[PDB]
């Protein structure tokens, strides 16, 4: 058995591995076993032969192979001549970016524009070895033939190239004639799906060996679809030094499939009376498509708003403002958003969780700072795991929730701990998704909570359908999804089989994830559609709705009084100077801000600056009181006049400036300080009332409308007031920013 | 695909500035092979290149002399967003605002659109105002201009209410999701666009756009309504 070099004695010749790779100027990833196994037989292919076809199934990294395969022959024997790729349009971008994510040594040029940088790029003809790697459209190669036939080409890469199955094509017959030393093909459909074409590719690369008027001798040599072992020998060892084809299940070492699993939950009795409430409310009362365009995409995006939670809109939100198990049990959405991230905490699974909406991004805050799970955010400003919380929260101290948003995705930030996508609010299109999802990796596993028998239900639907339209390339019916016989009960159809099935979904590892019917849907490569068929009960709505002696003595007193009360107002009056500024019945966006209130810069021009006190506070703390100290020491005195005098008592508040401002004398730091403690200081105690905070709320919205300038409020917290921090945002949104008028709340 | 949103006030004042930020997902803003453009449209005024800002080794703005002294465009990488800023606006200003990307690999064509944001308040090239047709039948758009042979032609085609889509890409490339049927070409002073077996759903405005190298500015075409026989 010493005939081990039977096969004419041809040496062994070596292995390259990665460590090899990476000397040679590779830096962006570490390759996988097949990865470098199919960089080592581009190598040995690229010694002997004129080209060969890498048909790895799409996705396993073919791009990042050739550009090792450019890595080694640049680092091996020194090849610093001219590397053509040619690859379609949509792809172009991700050639671009791995040529300089992974080879950054090597020079990529992109020989793209119009005729102006047509003659821009052939301004650039130098030929110093300044470009390294080519990379060119077909259809710019196709026309710019003339330039792209007069390189010494030692590599062309022609990525995807089924597009040269037919052997009579026009860029066929005009790459066939050019001075390529190697011709690399990239393929990733089965190229044995017809002999015919995977001859043409052979012929593509081997012009002499697979002539073309062998066709149909090879077409009858191997017509036989039978494995016939002693004939099917001979179309493997043919194939072997020209094909290399591995299907995603011949991998192990694939990454995880992660999984993205689409979950169904119900509603509430909340969300389905808005639901119809809102269906109802223009009436859809033109006739086709002059107003119902844009009525049904304002409907559509209100019907989106309530099934992520009904509190997107104003008036929703019962009047006593203050968090409690209802925000859960509002939303079917939010209630299975609950279970499932008590399950991941269960697991360990630190998640991601973006929005589009960025009140939803909001209120998700807000369930996170009831419920204490550790998080940050994307953009504005964040005081869960900032302000004075972050030293305990009821979760883990390190970060456990991520919040994102799709548009401000684009900040930068490392999440590398992250195996967990959750997407609550769907985008209509997934194409934001997969760079929103690229952050995880950089056994994930991807849920998006959306509600059965909804519109967003269609919305995902739809957007799967054309996700899939992308390699094997109205309004009204759709947003009506027709399925309210479902919904027809009016009561909430809270989703509790989930408590049991989500066990059932996923068995999680002690540290990681671990591994189509009631409410679990994995999204398995396969087509999913919905017809909406019962209609019938929109049909019936839409009619439905379309049907539609004491009091002598009482005045007499109160004449009395009223006299002596204009008696001791004439007494307050010319004692001195004593007035009030705000009175009873005289007559969208809360972006907040990082610094100090006492400096507001927002829209310059005018600036209202607020703060909360009590009766006679006069001097005292420190904070944001010694700030506007510093601020010219304005209401330091005013408030010490008003406390001497007794001018004060639950609401009501003093306007006054501070310095002066030369840049618009128009605009002016306007202040303001708010009454809402309680007024026990009889006995010098002291407490906070939040009802008279209300109509403090109701006076400075009524000035800030009649001056109409900038609300700056302050951070309000460093204690335990996180029932009236809630509820004074929702008021400060009730009463100024959800009433138009530009608010700014500030921290740090 | 790439998305190209935009947010902003769509009922600004008088003598005020008028901003509107358009924020990528998708692509990066310093792409090496993309320039970011702003254009407003509007029935009077017609479709009218606003500005642009790229980065070829240095970031470079762009803009037209129609607002060269009242306009800003400015990047900002850490948001990963365009602005645009309009001066002491008047009247003639109210129009619908669209950020659209002119992409190298297509000839700078501008293939993804905005949404658009109605904000209330040097090269001659014609097209034939209203051309009609019957299904079944082809119907061919001429832009008409100044040796067009030796620029690159892109055509758009704007559905009522939409925004506009490219249609074709350097004079006859076309995009991914087209039919075949629409064709380009260009020689000479003459280019045109040829759609073959028009059916009702062609009916939309096509505009032809190309970008003048001397002065250095995008411009666009008259529009040409096409109307099927249904
Ligand atoms: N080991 C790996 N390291 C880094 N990225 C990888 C790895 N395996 C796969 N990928 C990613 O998977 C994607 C699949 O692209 P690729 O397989 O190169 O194109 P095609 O599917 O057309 O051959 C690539 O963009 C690459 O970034
Ligand atoms: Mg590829």
């Amino acid at each position: 058995f010493l005939l081990r070099l039977h096969t004419e004695g041809r040496a062994e010749a070596a292995r390259v591995q990665e460590q090899d790779l990476r000397q040679w100027g590779l830096t962006g990833i570490h390759l996988r076993s097949y990865q470098l196994e199919g960089v080592n037989w581009l190598a040995q292919r690229f010694h002997c032969q004129n080209g060969c076809i890498l048909g790895d199934e799409m996705g396993l990294g073919k791009t990042c192979q050739t550009i090792a395969l450019f890595i080694y022959l640049a680092g091996r024997l020194n090849d610093e001549g001219p590397f053509l790729i040619l690859c379609p349009l949509s792809v172009l971008s991700n050639w671009k970016e791995e040529m300089q994510r992974f080879a950054p040594g090597l020079s990529c040029v992109t020989y793209a524009g119009d005729k102006e940088e047509r003659a821009c790029l052939q301004q650039d003809l130098k030929q110093e070895s300044r470009f390294h790697v080519l990379l060119t459209t077909y259809e710019i190669c196709l026309k710019d033939a003339s330039f792209l036939k007069s390189f010494p080409w030692s590599v062309l890469v022609v990525d995807e190239a089924h597009r040269l199955k037919n052997q009579s094509s026009l860029l066929h017959k005009t790459l066939s004639e050019f001075s390529v030393v190697f011709s690399l093909l990239l393929t990733g459909t089965p190229i044995q799906n017809s002999l015919q074409e995977l001859y043409s590719l052979l012929s593509f690369v081997e012009p002499d060996l697979f002539s073309k008027e062998e066709v149909g001798d090879f077409i009858q040599r191997y017509q036989d679809i039978e494995k016939e072992s002693e004939s099917a020998s001979e179309l493997h060892k043919l194939l072997q030094p020209f094909l290399l084809r591995r299907v995603k299940a011949e991998v192990a070492t694939e990454l995880p499939k992660k999984t993205e699993v689409v979950i169904y939950h119900g509603m509430s009795a909340l969300q389905k009376k808005y639901y119809k409430a809102i269906l109802m409310k223009d009436l859809d009362a033109f006739e086709n498509e002059t107003a119902k365009k844009v009525k049904l995409q304002n409907i559509l995006s209100q019907l989106r708003k309530c099934v992520d939670h009904p509190y997107l809109f104003d008036g929703v939100e019962p009047e006593p403002f203050e968090v409690g198990d209802h925000l859960t049990e509002a939303s079917g959405k939010l209630h299975l958003l609950d279970k499932l991230l008590a399950f991941l905490y269960s697991g360990g699974h630190r998640v991601l969780l973006f929005s589009q909406m960025t009140q939803m991004l909001d209120i998700l805050q807000d369930y996170m700072d009831y419920r204490g799970y550790s998080y940050e955010r994307v953009d504005g400003s964040v005081r869960g795991e900032e302000r004075h919380l972050a030293i305990k929260n009821f979760g883990q101290q390190p970060i456990f929730v991520f919040l994102l948003s799709t548009r401000a995705g684009g900040v930068g930030m490392n999440l590398t701990a992250a195996d967990t996508v959750i997407f609550v609010d769907s985008d209509f299109n997934p194409q934001n998704d997969l760079q929103a999802a690229a952050r995880a990796h950089r056994s994930v596993k991807v849920i998006r909570l959306i509600g059965r028998d909804t519109v967003e239900e269609i919305v995902y639907r739809k957007a799967a359908s054309k996700l899939q339209l992308t390699n094997m390339i109205q309004l009204s019916e759709i947003l009506k999804f027709g399925l309210d016989k479902l919904l027809a009960s009016e009561g909430s159809t809270m989703d509790e089989i989930d408590l049991e099935s989500i066990l059932g979904e996923t068995k999680d590892g002690q540290w990681v994830s671990d591994a189509e019917g009631k409410n679990h849907m994995y999204l398995f490569e396969g087509k999913d559609y919905s017809k909406e068929p019962s209609k019938e009960d929109r049909k019936s709505f839409e009619q439905l709705v379309n049907l539609q002696l004491e009091d002598r003595q009482k005045k007499r007193q109160e004449a009395a009084a009223k006299r002596r009360r204009l008696i001791e107002e004439k007494k307050r009056q010319k004692e001195e100077a004593e007035h009030k500024k705000k009175m009873a019945w005289w007559e969208t966006s809360l972006k907040y801000v990082s610094g100090d209130v006492t400096h507001p810069q927002a829209g310059a021009e005018d600036a209202l600056i607020v703060h909360c006190v009590d009766d006679s506070g006069h001097w005292g703390r420190g904070g944001l009181f010694t700030a506007l100290e510093k601020r010219s020491a304005e209401p330091r005195k005013i408030y010490e006049l008003a406390g001497k005098m007794k001018d004060l008592s639950l609401g009501g508040v003093l306007l006054f400036p501070v310095d002066d401002k030369e840049s618009r004398n128009k605009g002016q730091d306007l202040l303001a300080l708010i009454v809402a403690q309680h007024r026990d200081r009889s006995n010098v105690l002291s407490g906070i009332k939040m009802a008279a905070l209300e109509e403090g709320l109701k006076k400075i919205f009524l000035a800030a409308k009649k001056k109409k300038a900038s609300v700056h409020l302050p951070r309000i917290g460093h204690a335990t007031k996180g029932f009236n921090w809630y509820g004074t945002e929702r008021l400060i949104r009730k009463h100024l920013a959800a009433r138009g008028i530009p608010t700014y709340i500030y921290y740090f | 695909q790439v998305q190209l949103q935009q947010s902003g006030p769509g009922l600004v004042r008088p003598s005020q500035t008028l901003s509107l930020t358009c924020a990528i997902s998708g692509d990066s803003v310093s792409d090496n092979d993309a320039a970011w453009n702003w254009v407003r449209q509007s029935p009077s005024r017609g479709l009218e290149w606003l500005g642009r800002t790229y980065y070829r080794s240095k970031w470079s703005n762009e803009y037209a002399v129609f607002v060269q002294s009242r306009i800003t465009i400015n990047p900002d990488t850490s948001k990963n967003q365009f602005s645009l800023h309009l001066n002491s606006v008047t009247p003639e200003d109210t129009a619908v605002y669209y950020c659209a990307r002119a992409t190298r690999p297509t000839g700078n064509g501008l293939d993804i659109w905005g949404q658009g944001t109605m904000v209330t308040v040097s090269y001659v090239l014609t097209q034939p105002p209203s051309v009609s047709v019957a299904p079944g039948q082809t119907a061919r758009i001429t832009c008409g201009g100044n040796n067009i042979g030796s620029k690159s032609v892109h055509w758009y085609q704007q559905k009522p209410g939409q925004a506009p889509v490219l249609v074709v890409y350097d004079d006859s490339d076309r995009p991914s999701g087209i039919p075949e049927r629409f064709s380009g070409s260009n020689s000479g002073n003459t280019a045109a666009l040829t759609i073959s077996r028009v059916e009702a759903g062609d009916e939309a405005d096509y505009y032809c756009q190309v970008w003048d190298s001397s002065s250095d500015h995008v411009v666009f075409g008259g529009g040409t309504k096409l109307t099927v026989l249904s």
